[PDB]
This record gives structure tokens, C-alpha cells and sequence, in this order.
């Protein structure tokens, strides 16, 4: 007896399911490490990171909700983006969009 | 991506088909549903969602929430299911999905920068818990009753004055006029019981037109057919209820002369069951009726092997009787029944007792309505098993006509559903966050009209709020004029009208009572059964159709000592 | 802990109790408040050991005797109540006459 | 039927004849009269008296009074009686027989719907305590004073500063202003006193119009001839009281130098023994005076073991006094007289000295004005036996000359014995109800302005309200606007009429003070005397028409450690 | 006549030339100057000066002060000087001699009938200090705030909900109104800080029209260049001041990317060094521009042995990190840098740093902002001696520099240094006394407005203030409606201008910001250093102009196990 | 004393501290406040006697086992935090999964 257990069933949730992803190689250039947030503007992130940002255009981290990805110095990975939804309009971030798309 | 239920289990709370027992009791409940987009979960934090452009959208603060609760497992009568749960203007906007429309899916809870965030992840949360079994004895009982997860309280007193020790009554106008200034000092809404034992109407009308919610008819006072009926009579006049504690005595008559004195008009009997007092020793067949909305007091829930010594005694003091005078301890006997206590439990789980209150200091404890509440289900799951309406293997069933018992069921008695009582859009924000380990027992947050009013609280000193020393302690929401814009002072229609509280300079917000004289047993929410139930007048038997209706009492309970220090 | 306003509040029955407990140590004669808070005190403990009400009700009244207490405070004390978390929840112990 | 006395005691308290004993003194008191009617006594209860149709009548709010205080034992300046109590719009209503009318004969106390209940058998009901030497150096003694049995408290200060550690002033508008704003927050009734010393008339006149009922000349301010006349004058034209420490130096003249320049005119002179301050070492001669009004602080009542030991040292913390020089300790010497400090507990008892004060925190103790009064007369039963006064085999009149010290003497010292003072019809419900084993001590209830303001009480989630631990906590008399219509702010005429309370917003009710300027020594009630009094320059000893007034310390008192935990 | 210096120093306080240990440090002052005539002090008491006709005059209230602090030790940015403090409608009246200018000479502080007394000689006097770093928690912050000597509080926050227990923010116009009118009931000057992270402009305005003095920018709710710019926009529009907590992250750029999004603009950096949250690891650079007002939270300072072992694992408990995945050790380690802990401290020495906050419990301790600034003094004065700036042997200059950290400057950096921040003429009265050997530890008294909020206080009972215990206890100024009139809600312009504090109902005095976008390094008082400052990127070592900077952890500190029982 | 309201909050803690210690003295397994405040009390002294962070981050894991408090009680308490005067000034002690 522990109090307020839980009895999770045994199993896996796949997330983000019916939706547009594609893969992209980033690269680290800077020299202190990088961060970013499973739904931040994946195309307006630090400017040290290189990657083709035209590919990224509409799109963001497609890893569980609240997670993040690091990039350390010289850091170089492939991650998996899923693209926005709602209306699809990008306000914020580094100011680069400002509107639908 | 994907990710495994157990790591989601713990970043995001449970989901549809995850059971979660109820602190250390054998109840388990089973998530029903999920109105999340798995994947678009909004998550407060270093590098979360809820950040600018992200989760959190451009819109002004008509147009968003100012308080969200993310990921949160609802309790409710309606329904166990997990949810994003909106709150705007101090009441409840919406049950559903949070976040910013202009990049995620299905977001009917929208977050601007007006909004507020509260992480309610791995927590259960349910509406706040209505005591209208309140002996205003004292002015503390708020504070206890509040960190108990109870954010309404009725009731009637002046104090620790012998009429208040004994009955729930704020005799005529002045007492009743200064009370009500008196409640804007107090974290938790308000609404006063007045004296119904007259038999000249006017004197009814009056304490009404003052601003009573009900009257308390008290066989102190004389709970006689002639007040019965003249307090009935002004109830169904004037839109409020009434309240019973009917003649122990059987002087004026049994029962039964009670019961037609009543007439099928609609009333809530106190402490159906009979300790607490009533026509001994049948006062408990009166929940067989279906004008009759019936409750407990908390002393006898659930019985245990120390209930009777300690009844017999606490009976003893209250009442000033004396012991060694034959005379007086037949009355005791009559009073505190074993066969009436340990039926009470059962038809709690039948669901012919539709509330549980607390009478506090007048045989009750004012911060144990909830925790006995659960004990009775757990005690009753134990000995009798599932429910015949549980559906899968889970206690979720029992769970909802439980709960509906301290929220949905006092509100529809006495006439203020349609401000609290239960989680649903448009009513009052008093909401109570709770870990499950401690369900029931110690809240993690009580909010209050969209306010969080007390919760724990660590060192104030400290370089974060957990560190030792760690109890209840007031926030902003039982401050002076944040509070009285967080809570309410229910009146009666008449008193509304005539304007007194502008004539009392009354602060808070003010809420009217209506609907109490259509309510009926039918009408309880998951606590609607009428028995055909009789009483041996020898033996005190209580029996359902013949069959005999009785239970054990426990040696141990859960929600005890493994969580108070004293 | 997250202790309730109830929990806080036994603490200065204990408390009480603590200066009592000293006090008749060193041979004193003890007063009112010592005497309702020591017995008190005891009863609290024995409900957390799990003993029943009615073992209590008795065990109570053999705490202090009348020749371990101030002249008239016997008197002053026709009966002590204290409640406290036993095994099966919250009870009432309710001791008549303590002191003789 | 029949009843036997003793039964008759146990059920409706003592009658007619009966003796009850004061906590632990030697003071008996003994009923002189029951209002009542032999087997119409009023009980509440169930199955009891006061019940629809019974006890309790049919009548409207208006014809029946708010509060009934059944079988009280009342101790007043007026008498030793059994009566009930009616309280109605929070005066006092009547004295008399309560019940209904319909059926019991006598009622002179109508009880109705609309009625609360104080069980009052058994136990003695008095006035609230008024002490008129307060020092307001922190809130908290409100709140000691109130538990005590003190409901009323008339002095100056401005918190933990200077002038005010030394003296009862508040001075100047600003602060008056800040303090009766303040007031509003406590639950005794309150009255200040401005900064008296000064030659220029405008400069005090100012004050009284800010809303000051009464101006303290202190020697550390300056008590000089000039400054005393110009405070006299401003008073006799304001109809306000002057409260006078004397200069202790003899720096300005000797005692009979102050006397002349009072000429005549009314004035209350604090702590008049001396040792709270005054000129050494005859300031106590002022008590045979006509127009001088004399009390006693608290800490030389009454004169003990350990009294010159401590007040020695008090006063030498509390002037600053170093201990080893000489010349220092020469003035301790002629402050702190042995044959004054005996002597003052002797004049008490014949009636030279009529109030009792406290000198909160500046040389007394805010919460044993009413302790210590009874511990001298207790004392002074002891050492003198029956006062020529006595009549019968009890201490009536001795009792009766005592409680007059902190009630109703005060009230006509300072003008205000038309609102408070004594329980009779009209004045203020301040009450206080005691259990005669803790008569003096500690209070069962004490009520504010017809609501229980503070009280006893036992743990708040217990099934009762008695279980232990009972501690003094605020009750709802004391909260909020149900605290400002049950208190008192007491107010100058000038400042009423210049409508003070509607610029500093007020919340509290208002009285205004008056004649104070017409009392005399002859108007103290059973403390009229003015003895021919003088006191040796050298030996300091006291004599009265040449006999020589002295008593001897006491060892062990009453009301001390048998009741306290500390 | 003549007097010894040590016999003079005794009686009235130190003078010229005297030198006073502050508590227990290695700091010493020296009295710069006295504005008295030695003879003509003022000094109250039995026989002393402050009497009718002597030190006292004859004017009316409008000519004399309400209040006389004598014989202070001043100690603030502009001066340690021995003077008289004069305070009139809650205003510092001014700072010289006081007297009766009819016998008394060079008298600029008359003392009248409508005067009360406190007496500092012996006593150090210094403004109130004001705290721009609070989270809002609980109310109980406003108490241990006030008890240390802080009497203004600049922050944001809801209660104990998530949002708040990571940022500075007050979301929303309902929030905010709701927040505005709990402040009312808490005795310490309130601004309110709204959530800046938003890229639509209006949604700031609506916040700031509703009352907040400021907007919080915090990585938590997204701290991108575009909220970043969004926010300043409408600070600069509003006159409003702008917090920032940088992206740890460097998730939308490095620390140049957010300089270059605040593009010169004024603005108040949070916890400078970085621990408390900020770009990885070089946000400390930002003490380098003309625009950025930096400040430090207390946690880091000053640099100790268990610092560094304390704050891994806050940082890991407060951010819900796993402490056994090397992935967010990573993250913590980037956080939490010896380096930069240990150049803060120097920092702060050579006025680069110009201000010290809490950051109340959310890594901050709110009753150790002062205390912890006079630990850093002394910690820097043992390692590095005198500063380039210091003139004769003594402190003075570093004790000056860093009393501004926590009086003036903040005041300046939110525009509220018209009405507090400093002992000067026209301020509000916010003043705090202390004894030299409990300086920055526990205060003696701390006044509000005129008026004493809170201050050490004994036995309630006792015969004077002094018994044990002894402990801190609110008085009259921190009571109802004086408390009302004696504290400060400090609105926008904007609010001000739309009537916020009539809508709300808001009781206490209001004060408008302004001169917050014309603030810049330049104008911080004895703190304005721009230095050349480097971070290495893998090393973390921070450079001046090349040369390292650094020190060493302190095993001791002053100010800690001697005064503290827990 | 000049008691600030942390050091009389903090003899709140102590108190509590004094129930759980007795009643381990009489053989009892402790419940969840009784852990709480037992655990936290050891960590306050520890500082007093100026011990390090480091030292009390793991020696407080070693007060109470599995064996001396009730079921469920270890899972009830992931970790324990406390703030005392160390002779450094006040610093913050955590002690994970305590009770094993
Ligand atoms: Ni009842
Ligand atoms: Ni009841
Ligand atoms: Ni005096
Ligand atoms: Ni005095
Ligand atoms: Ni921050
Ligand atoms: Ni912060």
C-alpha cells in the first residue's frame, strides 16, 4: 500500500499523430551551449545554429510537450520537426514572421 | 513523437485507462477521459509552453482567461476526466484544452498575458466541499473548515451563547443583522439560519426579510407541530429552507405526527439518523419519504469500535446529565443507538442519505466532514463491494455519489446551486487542488472566487517555499478587500429586495437563494433512493423490506494516524 | 507537514504539559493549569498508542491524586475532555472526578 | 412541589440567604434579593423552559429583547441580586423576571423568537471593568485588558515612543487623528488623553477639538503651576478631565503649592500614593481634598513581601537611575516609601482612595486592575475584619465598595457613566460573566455591546466546545463591522460638533463625554471619604486625625498561583 | 561647564570624531558632523529638558513638528551626522536642531504641546529599505520584510501559484485590481509588476492602465527579443520600468542578441551575475552599459564555503531537474558558477552592481536583504582594505556606497525617489532606528509614515515594556485605517489618471511613478561604474580590463550565529 | 531575544519535533508529520554545531530507516528541505529520499 499510487497501464502515447514532420541536420557554431523548447520557432532560434532555415519555416520541435533539446559548442544532430498548427500564424520570437505562415 | 504511459504518467498526470487509489484508502479511480491533443499539452516553465508566441497567445484580456489550471484530474459528480480547467472573473469559463489558437489545435481555453498559472499535473482537483451543518460557536471554524477543502459554509449562532452551543439559530433581526456584518470578515460564503420555532408567522417574516437563507426548527426551542407547520408555511412563502431537528421526546407526538405535520412539504431533516437528535427511536424512517432531503452529522460516520463509548459520554456533557440517576441514562440509551449507527453507513452507500455535514461543536467536527465522508466509503467498500451501477474495474461510480454528498446535494437543498457546489461553467470559482496522496486530508491549494485563499506554506524566510516549517497559512484571497470580492453572502430574496445590504454596508458580494421549496429527494444527485424502512421500537433493528440492514465497525481507518500529528 | 490549524493547536497542549511535567518532577504541588494540561497531555499519548476511549476514561483519573495538586483544585476539575487521532479517527475521551 | 435548597442551588444558582465565596479569598457574598417567582424560573434546554408556547413568546422583535442572561447572580454598587437580564439594541433593557407572558406571571423581560440565550446559573455577572490610566504603548493590551474583565480603556500614547513609555499623552492633532483612526481596529470602548503642558490655551484647546476627552499633566513635560492652571482653564470651558502626575522634585513648589494652583478646581490625580510619581514624599495628603478625585495604580495592590525589593529596581530600569551613585539613588529613596505603600491599602478600604487603574506597562500591569483590587480587599478582611458599614454576616459592602474602585467611579471621573459603568437599564451591554471559582480571574464570557467579544474556548474541530486546550480567543464580537457597532469611541462635545468622526471616517459608534467638571469627591460612590490626613516630612508615616495608618505585607495571596501557568 | 567625551557620549550619543563598530563586523563609521550646541541638547524626561517653557514652546500644532527623533546618528548615502530628525504630516520636516526658540538658540526643529518624543542618542537612524525583487508569494513576506527594516516592496504575484513561484509577474487588469486592494491590507509601500512577456502591445498597456509601476520580462513566460522589444516600447510610452530575466537558454540568441534587442533603452537587470536565471554564463556583462541599472539577488552574497553545494541542489529542487540524467546537470552546472559568484562580491565593492534584492522565495531570502549587504562590506573591506575613495580611518565612504544598494537607488530605478529612498526633506517618513551593536540584524523600531509599524515588545502584562519575552509585535501603525494613512500604493501614471484607485475602492494614500526611462548607470548614487568586464566562455572567469577578479569563501560570518536562535 | 518571526516560526518546528522524538523513544513507528519534523529538527542542530551542507545533506538521510515509521511514509516524503544559521549565515539544506 502506498498512498495515492498510481496503476499506470503498460503501453506508449504517440504524439502529435497526422501531422507534417521532416528531419534537419543542425550544427552548433557558437561557442556557448544552445537550448530550445519543444514548441519555440524552430526557424528563429539562436543565429549560431546552423541549418537550413527556409525548411524549418512553420515548424517546431516535434518532441514532448515542455521538453527541450541542448546543442552544446560544436554540437551537430539531426532533430525531428513537426509543423504548427491553429491558425498557423507565427508572432514573437525573433520578430522574422509577425503573421500567418 | 512517442513517449511511455509511465514517463508520461509523471511529466503530465495520469490519462484515459491510469487508476490512482485515493490517499490510503482501498478507492481507486480510473481517468474516464482526456480532452487533451496528446502532444499539445501546455506545460509552465524554464523552456515549457506557456511562453510568449508559443502556448501563450497575442490576445487582450477579454479574450483569454486570468487563471488556468493545466493538466488537471477532475473529481466531480459528472464525471473523473482530465482536463485544462479555465477560470475568468472568478468563475469557472470553461473544462478543456488550454493554450494559443494561432499555432495548436483544438484550444478552447485561450492563455494572453492576462493569464495566470497554476500546475495542476499529477493533482486532483474538485469543487469546494458546503457544510450547512455550521453551530457559529466561534469565528475560527472558518480557518479549519477552509483548510479542510470546505469553502462554503451555513449555518446559524451568535457565539459561544447556550441557544448557539445547542441549536443552529441567529435569533431576529439584530443578531442576524450583526452576523451578517460580522461573515465579511470570514474567508469562506455565508449564509445564516434563523429561530423557525414560533407559531405567530410574522415573527418568521421578519428574521427572512433580515436576510436568514432558512430556518433551524429545534426541539430546544420546541420542535412542536404548531412551529412546524407556521415555519414551513412562511418557507413556502418566501423561497427558503428549512432545516429539522425534530422532539426527541416523542412529547408533541412520534414520528409519524411529525412527519404529517411536515405535510410532503419539502424540508432537509438534520442528522436523520438520531444521535444527533430527533424522535427516538425512529427518526432515521423519515428518509424513506420523497419531500424529506436527508443528512448526517459527522460524530457517527462510519462506525468504528470507539463510537459508542465516546457518544454515550459526549451526549452526557452536551446534555448536563447525570450519570448515576437512572432516570437520565435511559434517555441516553435511547439516543445512541448501535443499530441505527451502523445502518446509517450502509444506506450512505444506497444512497438513501443524500448529505454529510459536519454540526460543529454540537456534536460534530467542523474540519472532518470530507475525511469521514471517504472513510465511510472506503468502510464500505471493504464489507459490501462494488456498487450495482460501478461499470469497470474501479470505484468511480462510489467515488461520484460520495462526493456528491459535501458539494452538488447541500447546494441544491438549500437553494445555491446555481452559484457552487460542483465544477461547472459559470459558477463560482472555489476550487480545492489536492495530491492524491493526501486526498481528502491536507490540500495542496484552496482558491477561493479565483483567488488561492490558504495553503501550505514553508519557511517565509526561506530561499524557496518548501523548506520546514510547513502549514496552513492565509494568502491574498482572505486579505480585506480581495476577499470580500472573493466571496459571498447569500440573503433571501425578501432581504435583497428591501436592500439590506446597502443598510448594513455589507462588502462582499451578495448572492440570492431560490429554488429551495421544488427540490426533492429525486433530485439528489446519485443519492435519490427512497427504502421501505422500518425500525423495531424494542430493538431498534432498522430493516429495508424485511431485510435486516447493518454493518462492523472498524478497528483501524484510513486518513488517521498516518497523517496527524496529534 | 502540513499541519492544520488543530495540529498547531495541540502543540500548545503539549507544551503546556512539558512545564508541568518539570514542575511536578521537582516535588511541587501542582496548580489548575498544570493539572488539566498534564492529564491532558497523557491522554493524547495513550490515543496514540492506540489504547481505546474506554481504557482511557479510566486510566485518566489515576494520573494525580489529591495529595500531588494544590488545595481546591481537585475541585476545579470535575472532568477533563481532550480528542485526538486514534487508530479509527478522531475521538473524544471525556475523564470524570481525575483527581481524588 | 417542594424542592430542598441545595438541589434548588445546583439547578438555578443560589437565592435569598445563600453565601457564595469569592475564588480563594475570604470574601463571602450573599444574595439580598431574587427577582424571581418560586417554579416560573426561566431555563433553556431540552425539554426545558424556554421553548414556543412556554417560556418563549409569540411577540414581535420589537416587543421581546435580543438577549436573555437566565438566573444571574449580579454584584453591582446597587446590589447582590438574582435576576435575569435583558438586553435589547445592545443596552441593558431590564432587570427583572423573563418569559412569556401568556402563560407565566410576573414577566417583566419579554423572551421571543427573536432571542438569544446566556445560561447565567450559577455563575455572577458585573459591569465591565474601566481603567482610565492606560499607556497605549502596543495594541496588544487591549486584548490582556479585555480577557480580564476591562472593557473599557481611557488613557495616550503613540506606541513603543518616549513620551509615550512615560506618559498617557497623544499629543497634537496629527496623532490624536491617527489614534481614534486606529481605535476603530481594538474592542474595548476608548477615549484619549492629549498633551496638557503648555501656557498657551489655543495650543490645548486644539487638541480637545481634534477629539482628546481629557488632557495628562506629567512632570517630564513640565507640571509646573503655570502649565496646571492653563490645562484647568481649558478644561472647565470644554467640559473635559484633567489627569495630573505632579512634579516629583519639588522643582516648581511643594505639594501644597499644586494644590493652590489647581484652586479648587476638579481634577483626577493618578497614582496618588506616590510611587508612580508625585510630590515626594506627601503627594497622598491630595486625598482630602473635595474636587480631587484620587486612584491607584496597580503594582503597590496590595502591599506584599516582595513589593520594595522590585519596585526599587523597576523604578531604577525605568528613569534610568544609576545604582552606585549616591545622588541617584537618594531620589529612589523618597519615591519608594514603605509607610505610603502600606497605608494606601488601609485608605482603600475606608474609601480615601475611589479608582483602581492599571499604568499599563509604564509602571503597571494592564491586565490585573481587577485581580489585584479584590487581592487588597481580601487583605484588608484579613488585617481590619467588617467595615463599620457591614450589615449582617457577610462582606456585601465591602464588595460593593470595591467594585465601585474599577466600574462606576471611573465612569464619573471621566464623564462618560452615562454610557458604561454599571449595569443599569439604558447604559451600554458591556458585561462580563464569571464562574465564581474564578471570580476576578478569568472570565467565562465577556460581552461587548450586547455580542460575546472574547471567551474561553476549547479545541475548534472537537465534537464539542469544551475539550481541551481552552484559551482566550476573539469571538465574532470582535470581528470586523460587527466590532464597530458593538464599541465606543468616545469624543470631546467640541470635536462632535466640528464633525471629527465623519472627516477621519469613523466606522465605530460615537459617545460624547460631559460632566466632567461637576464631579466631586462627595459623588464617588461609597468612596467619599476625606480623611485629615497627613504624612511626617522625615519618617514619611501616614496619619489620619493623628493615629497612624499602616499594614503588614502579605507572604502568600489569593487569585495568584493557583490559577496562573506562569 | 565642561564634560568628559566618554561621559558626553553616554548621555547624548556619539559626536565628531567618535567611531562606532557596526554590530559585530570589522565596519566602522566616524561621525562626520553635529548639528547641535553642546549644552543646548534636547533630551526628554523626568526633570530633563523637553518641558513647558524650556525645551518645549508655546506655538500651535501648525508651527511645531508631530514628532522629534533626538540626538540620531544619521547614516545615509549623503552623510553620517549626528542631528535631530523632525517629522510633520508624515513627511520629513528636516534634519537639524530641536528646541524652543524663545530660551534655546539656533533652534530649526520647534518642539510643541502637539510634539511626541522619541529618543535616538545611542541609536543609529537610516531610511527604510526598499526591496524591487518580490515575488508575492504569501503575505506573510510583507511581515519578515518589515521586521528586517524594508518598508517598500516592488514585485509581483498571485500566491503560491506556479507562475509566481517563478516569476516577478501580476497577470492581467483582474489580478492586478485584485492585488492592488489585498495591498491596503499590508503595513510596507506596494508596487506592482505586470507580465511583460507579450508581442502585442496593447496587451501591456491594458496591464499598465490597470495599475502595475512596471513590467517584469522573464524567460519563463518567453524572454525573446521580440517581448523584449514589445515591453520597452510601452515602458518607454508609459513611463513605466522594465525588469529583466534573460534566456538562460541562449534558445533565441546570446547575451549580445538581447543587448541588441534593448538597443540602448533603460532597463533593470535581475540578478546580474546569473544564478538567480540570465544568459549562460556571461549576463554578468551587462554592468558594462550606460542603460542597465544591475542588481544582485541575496542567495549569492556574499561568497561563502557552502554556496556553491547549497545552490546546485536549490537550483535542481526549484527547476524540477533530475539529478541523475547528465543531461540537465548540464544545465545546472551552466547556471551555478564559482566564478561568477566570487566577482559579484567585488563587484558590488567597485559600484558596478548597484543594487541588492531578494528574489523572495524563489531562490531569495526576504528578511536578509540588508543584512547580507553589511556582510558583503565587511567581507570585502578584510580582503581588499579601504576603497580608492575613502578619506580618514574609518569606513565611511563604503558605507555610503552600500546603503545605497538598498535605499536610493532601487528608488531611483522605479521612479519613486520623489516620495522614499532617503533621509531628506519632503520624503515620507519610512524610518528605521537601530542600536549599534544589533545594526542590519533586528531593528529597534521601524516607523511608517510618521507612525511605529512594528518593534521589539515584552510582556504585554508587565509593569514596563522590557520583561521578556521579547519579541517583534505590530503597533498602532500597522492597525486599520492609521495604517491606511500611513503606507503608499504606488500606481502608473496612467492608473492614476484613470481613476484606478476611486474604482477599486483603494483606502490607503497613492503615489505615481515617474522618471523611470531617464534613469541610467550614471545616476546611481556612489554605484555608477561601467567596467571594461569579460566572461570566458569555457572557463567562466570574469575579467576587468584583463586583470582576473575575484575572492575567497568566507568559512565565519558576522551577523549570523550570534544573534540568531534558529 | 528580539524575536524575529522566522526564529518563533522555527520553534514551531522544534516543538513538533519533541512529540516525534518521544514517541520513538517509546517504540513507535512515526507517521508522516512526525518524519517531517524529526528529520528537520537533526538538520537545525547540525547547523548550530556548525557542520557543513554537504556533511547534513547525507548524514539526514540516515536518522530514520523503513523499519522506524509506517507504511507508506517513506513515499510520502521524496525529500526533506530546512533552513538554519550556519555559522556562514543562512543556507539550505536537502535531503533526498531521506527514509530508506
Ligand atoms: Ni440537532
Ligand atoms: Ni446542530
Ligand atoms: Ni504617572
Ligand atoms: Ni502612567
Ligand atoms: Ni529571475
Ligand atoms: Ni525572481
Amino acid at each position: 500500500m502506498i498512498p495515492g499510487e498510481y496503476h499506470v497501464k503498460p503501453g506508449q502515447i504517440a504524439l502529435n499523430t497526422g501531422r507534417a514532420t521532416c528531419r534537419v541536420v543542425v550544427e552548433n557554431h557558437g561557442d556557448r551551449p544552445i537550448q530550445v523548447g519543444s514548441h519555440y520557432h524552430f526557424a528563429e532560434v539562436n543565429p549560431a545554429l546552423k541549418f537550413d532555415r527556409q525548411q524549418a519555416a512553420g515548424y517546431r520541435l516535434n518532441i514532448p510537450a515542455g521538453t527541450a533539446v541542448r546543442f552544446e559548442p560544436g554540437q551537430k544532430r539531426e532533430v525531428e520537426l513537426v509543423a504548427f498548427a491553429g491558425h498557423r500564424a507565427v508572432f514573437g520570437f525573433r520578430g522574422e514572421v509577425m503573421g500567418p505562415l | 513523437s512517442n513517449i511511455s504511459r509511465q514517463a508520461y504518467a509523471d511529466m503530465f498526470g495520469p490519462t484515459v485507462g491510469d487508476k490512482v487509489r485515493l490517499a490510503d484508502t482501498e478507492l481507486w479511480i480510473e481517468v474516464e477521459d482526456d480532452l487533451t491533443t496528446y502532444g499539445e499539452e501546455v506545460k509552465f516553465g524554464g523552456g515549457k509552453v506557456i511562453r510568449d508566441g508559443m502556448g501563450q497567445g497575442q490576445m487582450l484580456a477579454a479574450d483569454c482567461v486570468d487563471l488556468v489550471l493545466t493538466n488537471a484530474l477532475i473529481v466531480d459528480h459528472w464525471g473523473i476526466v482530465k482536463a485544462d480547467i479555465g477560470v475568468k472573473d472568478g468563475r469557472i469559463f470553461a473544462i478543456g484544452k488550454a493554450g494559443n489558437p494561432d499555432i495548436q489545435p483544438n484550444v478552447t481555453i485561450p492563455i494572453g498575458a492576462a493569464t495566470e498559472v497554476i500546475a495542476a499535473e499529477g493533482k486532483i482537483v474538485t469543487a469546494g466541499g458546503i457544510d450547512t451543518h455550521i453551530h457559529w460557536i466561534c469565528p475560527q471554524q472558518a480557518e479549519e473548515a477552509l483548510v479542510s477543502g470546505v469553502t462554503t459554509m451555513v449555518g446559524g449562532g451568535t457565539g459561544p451563547a447556550a441557544g448557539t452551543h445547542a441549536t443552529t439559530c441567529t435569533p431576529g433581526p439584530w443578531y442576524i443583522s450583526r452576523m451578517l456584518q460580522a461573515a465579511d470578515s470570514l474567508p469562506v460564503n455565508i449564509g445564516l439560519l434563523g429561530k423557525g420555532n414560533v407559531s405567530q408567522p410574522d415573527a418568521l417574516r421578519e428574521q427572512v426579510a433580515a436576510g436568514v437563507i432558512g430556518l433551524k426548527i429545534h426541539e430546544d426551542w420546541g420542535a412542536t407541530p404548531a412551529a412546524i407547520d407556521c415555519a414551513l408555511t412562511v418557507a413556502d412563502e418566501m423561497d427558503i429552507q428549512v432545516a429539522l431537528h425534530s422532539d426527541t421526546l416523542n412529547e408533541s407526538g412520534f414520528v409519524e405526527d411529525t412527519l404529517a405535520a411536515i405535510g410532503g412539504r419539502t424540508i432537509h431533516t438534520f442528522h436523520t439518523e438520531g444521535a444527533g437528535g430527533g424522535h427516538a427511536p425512529d427518526i432515521i424512517t423519515a428518509c424513506a419519504h420523497p419531500n424529506i432531503l436527508p443528512s448526517s452529522t459527522n460524530p457517527t460516520l462510519p462506525y468504528t469500535l470507539n463510537t459508542i463509548d465516546e457518544h454515550l459520554d459526549m451526549l452526557m456533557v452536551y446534555h448536563h446529565l447525570d450519570p448515576d440517576i437512572a432516570e437520565d441514562v435511559a434517555f441516553a440509551e435511547s439516543r445512541i443507538r448501535r443499530e441505527t449507527i451502523a445502518a446509517e453507513d450502509v444506506l450512505h452507500d444506497l444512497g438513501a442519505f443524500s448529505l454529510t455535514s459536519s454540526d460543529s461543536q454540537a456534536m460534530g467536527r467542523v474540519g472532518e466532514v470530507i475525511l469521514r465522508t471517504w472513510q465511510v466509503a472506503h468502510r464500505m467498500k471493504v464489507q459490501r463491494g462494488a456498487l450495482a451501477e460501478e461499470t469497470g474495474d474501479n470505484d468511480n461510480f462510489r467515488v461520484k455519489r460520495y462526493i456528491a454528498k459535501y458539494t452538488i446535494n447541500p447546494a441544491l437543498t438549500h437553494g445555491i446551486a446555481h452559484e457552487v457546489g460542483s465544477i461547472e461553467v459559470g459558477k463560482l470559482a472555489d476550487l480545492v487542488v489536492w495530491s492524491p496522496a493526501f486526498f481528502g486530508v491536507k490540500p495542496a491549494t484552496v482558491i477561493k472566487g479565483g483567488m488561492i485563499a490558504i495553503a501550505p506554506m514553508g519557511d517565509i524566510n526561506a530561499s524557496i517555499p518548501t523548506p520546514q516549517p510547513v502549514h496552513y497559512r492565509p494568502m491574498f484571497g482572505a486579505l480585506g478587500s480581495a476577499r470580500h470580492h472573493c466571496r459571498l453572502t447569500f440573503l433571501s430574496q425578501a432581504a435583497a429586495a428591501n436592500g439590506v445590504a446597502e443598510r448594513l454596508n455589507l462588502r462582499s458580494a451578495i448572492a440570492v437563494v431560490k429554488g429551495c421549496r421544488t427540490v426533492q429527494k429525486a433530485d439528489m444527485v446519485h443519492n435519490s433512493l427512497q427504502p421501505n424502512i422500518t425500525v423495531d421500537a424494542q430493538t431498534y433493528e432498522v430493516r429495508v423490506d424485511g431485510e435486516l440492514i447493518t454493518s462492523e465497525p472498524a478497528d483501524v481507518l484510513p486518513m488517521a494516524q498516518r497523517y496527524f500529528l496529534f | 507537514m502540513e499541519l492544520t490549524p488543530r495540529e498547531k493547536d495541540k502543540l500548545l497542549l503539549f507544551t503546556a504539559a512539558l512545564v508541568a511535567e518539570r514542575r511536578l518532577a521537582r516535588g511541587l504541588k501542582l496548580n489548575y493549569p498544570e493539572s488539566v494540561a498534564l492529564i491532558s497531555a497523557f491522554i493524547m499519548e495513550g490515543a496514540r498508542d492506540g489504547k481505546s476511549v474506554a481504557s482511557l476514561m479510566e486510566e485518566g483519573r489515576h494520573v494525580l491524586t489529591r495529595e500531588q495538586v494544590m488545595e481546591g483544585v481537585p475541585e476545579m476539575i470535575p472532568d477533563i475532555q481532550v480528542e485526538a487521532t486514534f487508530p479509527d479517527g478522531s475521538k473524544l475521551v471525556t475523564v470524570h472526578n481525575p483527581i481524588i
